[PDB]
């Protein structure tokens, strides 16, 4: 029925082999390459890629900046409404962002600001400046 | 099976079937009543029971009737009927029997039988008992032909057969009841060792065999399903076919590894794409925090600009940094699983050089057993008599084979050097000349009614030929000649004064170097009473090896039995011989076997008898003058005693039909 288990044996595959005499030993050295031809092209990939392990030397370590630890609030102080406005000129709509640059402010309160305020902030002209960029 | 139907199997018959042969001589039954079928079915299979069991003295109709029961023993037509046919045919009363009806009286008809081969042997006794006068013609200054038995002092070694193939079924079962045979079992354990002389160990040779056996399966199925039988009109050769398995084998290795390594530049080429983004992201990184760092000086209390900077870029900069955090993440994840991926690849290699030169052995056994080169044998059909293989362990024969041919001999007119020259077969009978191997000037003729040959076909294939046909056979008969093979396969006997091998060990291997010798001197058998090991040569070396001296044989020898059991285990060897049967003009190889371009079929062209045209023209169509037996004419048991034996036994059944008249088959 089946060719007994493991052992592998198809239809093509055969007449592949058989077709001259030495198409035996030809597929056989076709592969023979085609496996040192991606060997050598592993080991070049591998010294490749531990070179950038070398430019990514000790991590972004240095470069942290310590956690903005802080709660949230219900004021708009004028403080954080000018920040505000300027992150929407900036951010668009990630109101994510513009949240976080605020800082006491969730990502709600920043989109129900968007409703309140767009009357005398002119937020549908901000917005359309940050689109034109 | 046993009881009355454990005898139809021990007859090669099945017990609740009539065969070919029995519609035949029994149409009137076969035709009829699936009632009386039964009946006809009991009745052959008891009286074969009959025999069975009792196979050292004749088996009479009178006997038989006697000890049938009602129903069964009441149409005595028919139970006489069957006693004749079995008799005829051989089945029942066939080898060295003791007879209680005696000789006939004057005999009829006259036979010459050429050789006295067990075929032979086996069909003048049957002709001889049915009344007829036969004389048998051999070159030899002996019997038994194939069955040669070396003999001296207390050495006994067969240079011809040796191994019966067990009792199930065998004619030669009946036989060893018949005559004193020492059958002895051959204990299939069997250990090699490698060229250097080292045994190859359990883990090695259990896992190469079944590669092998794994191997044929794969042959068997190239043919019977993706039917592989031709390539380009040359008909395709089973070494041919393990050759094209082999390399697939290979095929199938390299595929792995490629695709496993292809599977791991792919994953390295995500690396390189993750440490370049990667990069990318530091050089931000560092450059924001510089801008961070600038904007920061700007001392508090600020504008809102400023201070939105301040505060602005300290977003973006560790909304940066979860990013590549992120990046190292998948980075430590994609770097295991490259250490998963070089810590398991597939296999090296299909076999070593170690492992292909074991397998070689083996494929050398299977040479061994067919008498020739992998490479000569039909893809088809060179096992074509697989499913008549007996039951029971294979034995030899601890006295020596020729005590058979001895024995059935016994009683018979025989000719010894006497070699036959030229058969003429007219509408009146045969001539048969032959001249004295002594001296060959001195010339001989015989004349005779019907001429059984059983010349071995290396004889037949002779060019320009040994025997010659007069009229010449014709073209149906000798094109299965040609296309029929005859192998070839040489022993070794070595004599000595001591035991130093395994004492409760039958073979052993020895494995060649290359595949072009795997079938020198790569089997030794431990078989006698005395020190007498034996060595084959097989496939292609057997041939070629028969240009070798024989000292340098028993060299090569000693040689490799010194490199197994230490350099000073081993004396010189008190005795040797060396078969070359292939350069024995009278047998010319050893045994046949199916070559490519063959079929089984070819032995049943073999085996039909030959049908002299008229002498005067228009006078009637005659008797067959010329009949045909012999290992190589038997399509269900070549190339062996038992399978020579029973072609015997066939011609002199169909020789007697012929000559003397078929009274069972009305
Ligand atoms: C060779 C061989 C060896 C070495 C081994 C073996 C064998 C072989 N096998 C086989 C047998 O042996 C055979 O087959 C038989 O024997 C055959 O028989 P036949 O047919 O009968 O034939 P022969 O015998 O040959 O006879 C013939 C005769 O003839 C004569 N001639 C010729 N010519 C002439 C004459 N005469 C007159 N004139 C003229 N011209 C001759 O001389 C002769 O005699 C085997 N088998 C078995 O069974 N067993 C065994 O063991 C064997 N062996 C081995 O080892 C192996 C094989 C086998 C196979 C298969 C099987 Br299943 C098993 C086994």
């Amino acid at each position: 029925r089946k060719p007994p288990k493991g052992m592998f044996l198809s239809q093509e595959d055969v007449e592949a082999v058989s077709a001259n005499a030495t198409a035996a030993t030809t597929v056989l050295r076709q592969l023979d390459m085609e496996l040192v031809s991606v060997k050598r092209q592993i080991q070049n990939i591998k010294q490749t890629n531990s070179a950038l392990k070398e430019k990514l030397d000790g991590g972004i370590e240095p470069y942290r900046l310590p956690e903005v630890i802080q709660k949230c609030n219900a004021r708009w102080t004028t403080e954080e409404q000018l920040l505000a406005v300027q992150a929407i000129r900036k951010y668009g709509r990630d109101f994510q962002a513009i949240s976080d640059v605020i800082g006491n402010k969730s990502v709600v309160q920043v989109k129900n600001f968007f409703v309140n305020y767009r009357r005398r902030f002119n937020i549908d002209e901000v917005l359309q400046e940050w689109e034109a960029e | 099976p046993s009881g009355v139907e454990g005898a139809a199997f021990q007859s090669r018959l099945p017990h609740d079937r009539m065969t070919s042969q029995e519609a035949a001589c029994f149409p009137d039954i076969i035709s009829g009543p699936q009632q009386t079928q039964k009946v006809f079915l009991f009745i052959r299979n008891r009286t074969l029971q009959l025999w069975l069991d009792n196979p050292k003295i004749q088996l009479t109709f009178e006997a038989t009737l006697q000890q049938l029961e009602a129903p069964y023993n009441s149409d005595t037509v028919l139970v006489h009927r069957v006693h004749s046919y079995l008799e005829r045919h051989g089945l029942i009363n066939f080898g060295i029997y003791k007879r209680i009806k005696p000789l006939p009286t004057k005999k009829t008809g006259k036979v010459i039988i050429i050789g006295s081969g067990v075929s032979g042997l086996a069909a003048a006794r049957q002709l001889q008992s049915f009344g007829m006068d036969v004389t048998l013609l051999e070159a030899r200054d002996r019997v038994g032909g194939r069955v040669a038995t070396f003999r001296k002092g207390n050495y006994v070694a067969d240079l011809g057969a040796m191994v019966v193939t067990g009792l199930g079924g065998n004619p030669m079962a009946v036989v060893s009841k018949q005559v004193n045979m020492e059958l002895a079992k051959i204990k299939q354990k069997c250990p090699l060792y490698e060229a250097n002389g080292q045994a190859v160990p359990k883990e090695k040779d259990e896992m190469v065999e079944q590669e092998f056996n794994r191997l044929l399966e794969a042959t068997s199925y190239l043919s019977h399903q993706l039917d592989f039988n031709v390539l380009n009109n040359k008909p395709v050769s089973l070494g041919q076919a393990l050759e094209v398995v082999i390399q697939l084998q290979e095929k199938h290795v390299k595929d792995e590894q490629i695709e496993h390594w292809k599977k791991i530049v792919k994953t390295q080429e995500e690396l390189k794409e993750l440490l370049n983004k990667m990069v990318n992201l530091k050089e931000k990184i560092k450059e924001l925090h510089q801008q961070y760092k600038e904007a920061s000086e700007v001392k508090p209390p600020r504008d809102i600009t400023a201070e939105f900077l301040v505060k602005s870029k300290h977003r973006d900069l560790t909304a940066l940094c979860k990013e590549y955090d992120e990046l190292a993440e998948t980075q430590g994840k994609l770097e295991e699983k490259l250490q998963e991926l070089e810590a398991n690849p597939p296999s090296d290699v299909y076999l070593s050089s170690r492992d292909r030169q074991i397998l070689d052995w083996h494929f050398a056994n299977l040479e061994f057993a067919n008498a020739t080169p992998l490479s000569t044998l039909s893809l088809k059909h060179w096992d074509q008599d697989d499913d008549f293989e007996f039951t029971g362990s294979h034995l030899t024969v601890r006295n020596g084979y020729s005590c058979v041919p001895v024995a059935l001999a016994e009683g018979l007119d025989i000719k010894l050097n006497t070699a036959v020259r030229q058969v003429r077969y007219t509408a009146s009978g045969c001539e048969v000349i032959a001249v004295n191997t002594r001296s060959t000037s001195q010339t001989f003729i015989y004349k005779c009614d019907a001429v059984l040959c059983t010349l071995p076909l290396g004889v037949l294939k002779q060019q320009p030929p040994a025997v010659q046909f007069v009229p010449p056979l014709p073209e149906w008969k000798t094109s299965a000649v040609q296309r029929m093979g005859f192998g070839n396969l040489n022993k070794v006997v070595l004599c000595f004064d001591r035991v130093f091998w395994d004492p409760s060990v039958n073979l052993f291997g020895h494995v060649g170097s290359t595949t072009a010798s795997r079938g020198e001197l790569f089997l030794f058998w431990n078989l006698y009473k005395a020190p007498i090991l034996l060595a084959l040569v097989a496939g292609e070396a057997a041939g070629i090896m028969e240009n070798i001296s024989d000292d340098v044989i028993v060299g090569r020898c000693l040689a490799i039995l010194k490199g197994i059991f230490g350099s000073s285990a081993v004396p010189q060897p008190k005795e040797t011989v060396v078969s070359r049967w292939r350069a024995d003009p009278w047998a010319r190889g050893s045994y046949s076997y199916v070559a490519a371009g063959s079929s089984g079929n070819d032995y049943d062209l073999m085996a039909q008898p030959i049908t002299p045209g008229p002498s005067i023209p228009g006078a009637p169509q005659p008797i067959p003058r010329l009949f045909f037996a012999g290992e190589h004419t038997i399509r269900n048991y070549p190339a062996t005693v038992h399978g020579a034996l029973l072609s015997g036994l066939r011609e002199a059944g169909r020789i007697a039909d012929q000559f003397l008249g078929a009274m069972y088959t009305l």
